[PDB]
C-alpha cells in the first residue's frame, strides 16, 4: 500500500505549519483594524487582512518561486478570491449559521445586508453548510488550498510548469487519502468530492468580483488594495 | 438497470425526439442584437434549443434519475444544461484541431462550424479560445475516450450542491457511483499514468469559470429565457 515519500511528508508538515501560521492575520494587525459603515469597514477591511495572508501562504509554498513574477500575480490575482472561500468555510458556525470572525464576531446575513452584500452571503453560506458537512482535516485543507493555487489560469506564460507544480500536490493529496483509509474503493470518493471544491469555488470566486464591480458602480467605499488585486475595473 | 460507464456509452447512440420545441434561447424583443445578425443568432438559438432539449431526453433516462423527487430532476437539469452543452460542443472541436495558431473552428452541431473570426466580430472571441484551448486541446492531450467524457457528464449533471433540493444524499449517491465507476475505468484502461483521475476531474472547474462568462454575454445580448426554462424542464420530462 503506497506509502508517503519523505518529501510528500516534509511538504505535508510545512503547509500545515504555514497553514495555522496565516489563518488569523497576527495581533498587532488586528488590534490596528479593530481600534475603532461598520459592518462594510470592517468586512472590506479584514478581506485586506485575509488577501495579505493569502499571499504569504503562497509565497511560502514551495513551487512558487520558481515560477516568473509575471505568472505569480496572474495565480495570485485569479486564486486569491477562491481561496478566501475556504478560509471561510473553516470559520463556519452550523448552529447559529454564520461566520466567525478573526476578533471572535459572529456574522450572520443580517450583518452582510447591512453592509450591502446580500448578494453574496446566500451562496456562500450553502457552500459553507455542504463544506463543513463534509468534515475537512487540516491536511485535505492545505493540498487543497496548494492545488487552487497552482491551478491553470487564463494569460499564464508557463502553464506546464504550474501543471507540473500541481500534479504533485495532487498526488500528495491522493496518496494521503489512500494512507487514511487503507485503499479501499471509496478513497476515489473522498477525492473526487474534494476536487469537486474546486469547482463550486470558481462560482463564488466570480460572485466576488461581481460584488466589488456592483459596489464601484454604486459609488460605494472599496479599497484600491482590492479593486487592484480583482481588477474592479 | 445499474448506473455504470456501459449504460452511458449506449445512451450516446440514441436520438431525442423533434417535438420538442423549446425555446431556452431565443433573440428577445428587447435584445441588442443588431438586424442584420438577428437572423444568423436566431438561428443559433435553435441549434442550442435542439440541443438542449436532447440533453432533457437523455438526463430523465440515466439510471436512478428518473427515480428522483421531480422537483430536483429539474434543478439538476436548470444548474448543468450550460455546462453540458459547451462541454458537448469542446468534445466535438476536438475533430477540428489540426507557429501553432490558435485554433480556428468550433463545433456548434454536426455538419456546422462556427469560425473565430465570427467570435471576434460578436465579441466573444476570449471565451471562444477557452473553450478551445482548456477544454478542447486539453481533452487531445489527455487523449481522454468516449467512456471517460460519459462519465464526466453524468458527473457534471449529478451535483448534489445544487441550491434547493430536497432529497441531496439522493444525488450524492449517484455521484459517488460515477467516481467509483471513473476511477475503476482509469486504473484499467490507462494503469501507467498516475493523476488521469484528477486530470480528468480538473477540467470540471474549468468548464465552470467559461459555462459563468457564456452566461454573462447571453444575458447581455438578451438571449436566455430565465424565467421559463424551470417551466420547459418540467414540461419536457413530463
Ligand atoms: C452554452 C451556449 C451555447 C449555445 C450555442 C448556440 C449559440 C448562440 C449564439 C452565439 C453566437 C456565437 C458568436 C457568433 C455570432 C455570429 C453572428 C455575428 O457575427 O454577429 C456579430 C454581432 C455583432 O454585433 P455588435 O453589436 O456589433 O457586437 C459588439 C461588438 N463585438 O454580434 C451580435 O450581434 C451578438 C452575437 C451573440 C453572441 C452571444 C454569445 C454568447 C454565448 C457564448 C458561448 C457560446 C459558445 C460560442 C463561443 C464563441
Ligand atoms: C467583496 C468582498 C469584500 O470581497 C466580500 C468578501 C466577503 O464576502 C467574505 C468572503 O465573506 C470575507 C469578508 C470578511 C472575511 O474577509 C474574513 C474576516 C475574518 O475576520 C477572518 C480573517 C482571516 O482569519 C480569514 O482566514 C478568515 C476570516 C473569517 C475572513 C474570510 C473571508 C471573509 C468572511
Amino acid at each position: 500500500v503506497p506509502p508517503l515519500t519523505a518529501n510528500q511528508k516534509s511538504l505535508i508538515a510545512r503547509l500545515v505549519w504555514y497553514q495555522e501560521g496565516y489563518e488569523q492575520p497576527s495581533e498587532e494587525d488586528l488590534k490596528r483594524v479593530t481600534q475603532t459603515d461598520m459592518p462594510f469597514r470592517q468586512i472590506t477591511e479584514m478581506t485586506i487582512l485575509t488577501v495579505q495572508l493569502i499571499v504569504e501562504f503562497a509565497k511560502g509554498l514551495p513551487g512558487f518561486a520558481k515560477i516568473s513574477q509575471s505568472d505569480q500575480i496572474t495565480l495570485l490575482k485569479a486564486c486569491s478570491s477562491e481561496v478566501m472561500m475556504l478560509r471561510v468555510a473553516r470559520r463556519y458556525d452550523a448552529a447559529t449559521d454564520s461566520v466567525l470572525f478573526a476578533n471572535n464576531q459572529a456574522y450572520t446575513r443580517d450583518n452582510y445586508r447591512k453592509a450591502g452584500m446580500a448578494y453574496v452571503i446566500e451562496d456562500l453560506l450553502h457552500f459553507c453548510r455542504c463544506m463543513y458537512s463534509m468534515m475537512m482535516d487540516n491536511v485535505h485543507y492545505a493540498l487543497l488550498t496548494a492545488i487552487v493555487i497552482f491551478s491553470d489560469r487564463p494569460g499564464l506564460e508557463q502553464p506546464l510548469l504550474v501543471e507540473e507544480i500541481q500534479r504533485y500536490y495532487l498526488n500528495t493529496l491522493r496518496v494521503y487519502i489512500l494512507n487514511q483509509n487503507s485503499a479501499s474503493p471509496r478513497c476515489a470518493v473522498i477525492f473526487g468530492k474534494i476536487l469537486g471544491i474546486l469547482t463550486e469555488i470558481r462560482t463564488l470566486g466570480m460572485q466576488n468580483s461581481n460584488m466589488c464591480i456592483s459596489l464601484k458602480l454604486k459609488n460605494r467605499k472599496l479599497p484600491p488594495f482590492l479593486e487592484e488585486i480583482w481588477d474592479v475595473a | 438497470q445499474e448506473l455504470s460507464i456501459e449504460r452511458l456509452l449506449e445512451m450516446e447512440s440514441l436520438v431525442a425526439d423533434p417535438s420538442e420545441e423549446f425555446q431556452f434561447l431565443r433573440v428577445g424583443p428587447d435584445s441588442n442584437v443588431p438586424p442584420k445578425f438577428r437572423a444568423p443568432v436566431s438561428s443559433l438559438c435553435q441549434i442550442g434549443n435542439k440541443q438542449i432539449a436532447a440533453l432533457v431526453v437523455w438526463a430523465r433516462d440515466i439510471p436512478h434519475f428518473s427515480q428522483l423527487e421531480m422537483e430536483d430532476q429539474i434543478l439538476l437539469i436548470k444548474g448543468s444544461w450550460n455546462e453540458l452543452l459547451l462541454f458537448a460542443i469542446a468534445w466535438r472541436s476536438m475533430e477540428f484541431l489540426t507557429t501553432t495558431s490558435p485554433p480556428q473552428l468550433m463545433c456548434l452541431m454536426p455538419g456546422m462550424t462556427l469560425h473565430r473570426n465570427s467570435a471576434l466580430q460578436a465579441g466573444v472571441g476570449q471565451i471562444f479560445d477557452r473553450v478551445l484551448s482548456e477544454l478542447s486541446l486539453k481533452m487531445r492531450t489527455l487523449r481522454v475516450d468516449q467512456a471517460e467524457y460519459v462519465a464526466l457528464k453524468a458527473i457534471i449533471l449529478l451535483n448534489p450542491d445544487v441550491k434547493g433540493l430536497k432529497n441531496r444524499q439522493e444525488v450524492e449517491v449517484l455521484r459517488e457511483k460515477m467516481f467509483l465507476c471513473l476511477d475503476e475505468y482509469c486504473r484499467r484502461s490507462r494503469s501507467s499514468e498516475e493523476g488521469r483521475f484528477a486530470a480528468l476531474l480538473l477540467r470540471l472547474p474549468a468548464l465552470r469559470s467559461i459555462s459563468l462568462k457564456s452566461f454573462e454575454h447571453l444575458f447581455f445580448f438578451h438571449l436566455v429565457a430565465d424565467t421559463s426554462i424551470a417551466g420547459y424542464i418540467r414540461d419536457a420530462l413530463r
